[PDB]
């Protein structure tokens, strides 16, 4: 004799906030599911993001380029924060060529059918000479979690380029997931509970798509104990 | 009596780990004990780790 | 005798002499790890009575 929740509206706020409901909750289930489901999305959602950038005339991090305003080691700390979501494929190789005095933002990579940029103001660099041109090819790549540059060295696999600029990257499409279980109220019970869970992702994942893989993460890790094989 | 010196330079970038000592102004030292997950941090009302 | 700075080592394994090129000294930008070499360097020995 139990109540099972179905997925309710999806009120969108904006493109990187989100509000989504689950109804019918039985009691005593808010803060089972809620807690059970943050520690979800903020630990394993997978996403995309950037893997290792190449740029045409420079060897290592620490140098300058000609022409630009910032050091190398700046392009790469704003490369990180680019969010992007590829749909076919599993790993890209994005291209990007620019010349003339201007700030070179990130819709001027090149245009393909699959990779789809979400954040198409964001700043990568600056442009400050007529005859300035700089032309890299950035990465991409799907996971979850973190894996840091160096970590990521022990597949390396002899990586004989000298110009591979290696990133950091952090895949994960949540910031921030809050929730909050109110009074529901179906036409007659006495105590029904509703949750919603106010999330925040970087413009990237579905919120609707986010909580069907976060339950079946949930759902396909109970097997051990319901089966519990001695 | 030397021939020739050669002088090499290397950048590592060290990140941050247990064992490091973060201090504020006040004179309140302390080592780093442990760099935990994203969500076993208190959040506050709104989602907010500290 | 002098030294050298001769790229040449005895009994090296090319998986060493990977990053240095044929002068002797290492390339730049190359990343090195621990125990990597640096700088082929090569002293006249003799004297053996093994």
């Amino acid at each position: 004799e139990f109540l099972k929740p179905r997925l309710v509206d999806i009120e969108q706020v904006s493109s990187t906030h989100a509000k989504v409901t689950l109804e019918p909750l039985e009691r005593g289930f808010g803060h089972t599911l809620g807690n059970a489901l943050r520690r979800i999305l903020l630990s394993s959602m997978p996403g995309c993001a950037v893997t290792e950038v190449e740029i045409d005339g420079v060897l290592h991090e620490y140098s300058t380029k000609e022409g630009v305003q910032e050091d190398i080691l700046e392009i790469l700390l704003n490369l990180k924060g680019l969010a992007v979501r590829v749909q076919g494929k599993d790993e890209v190789i994005l291209t990007l060529n620019k010349s003339g005095i201007g700030p070179v933002t990130a819709a001027d990579i090149t245009h393909d059918g699959d990779v789809e940029i979400v954040k198409p103001q964001h700043v990568i660099c600056h442009l400050t000479d007529e005859n300035a041109s700089i032309s890299m090819r950035i990465k991409v790549q799907r996971g979850r979690g973190y894996v840091p540059a160096s970590t990521r060295i022990h597949s390396e696999e002899d990586e004989r380029p000298i110009g591979r600029l290696l990133v950091d990257a952090c895949y994960s499409p949540v910031e921030r997931i809050a929730y909050n279980v109110e009074a529901a109220r179906v036409e007659q019970r006495t105590d029904l509970d509703k949750l919603v869970i106010e999330m925040e992702t970087n413009g990237t994942i579905d919120p609707e798509e986010a909580i069907r893989r976060a339950a079946t993460i949930l759902a396909e890790q109970l097997e051990a104990f319901v089966d519990l094989r001695d | 009596g030397v021939l020739k010196i050669v002088k090499v330079y290397l950048a590592v970038k060290r990140r941050i780990q247990p064992g490091d000592k973060m201090a504020g102004r006040h004179g309140n030292k302390g080592v780093i004990s442990k760099i935990n997950p994203i969500e076993d941090m208190p959040y506050d009302e709104n989602g907010t780790p500290v | 005798g002098p030294e050298e700075i001769t790229a040449d080592i005895p009994n090296v394994g090319e998986a060493a002499l990977s990053k240095l090129d044929e002068s002797g000294i290492v390339y730049i930008g190359a990343e090195v790890t621990g125990g990597d070499i640096l700088v082929g360097k090569v002293t006249p020995k003799g004297e053996t009575q093994l």
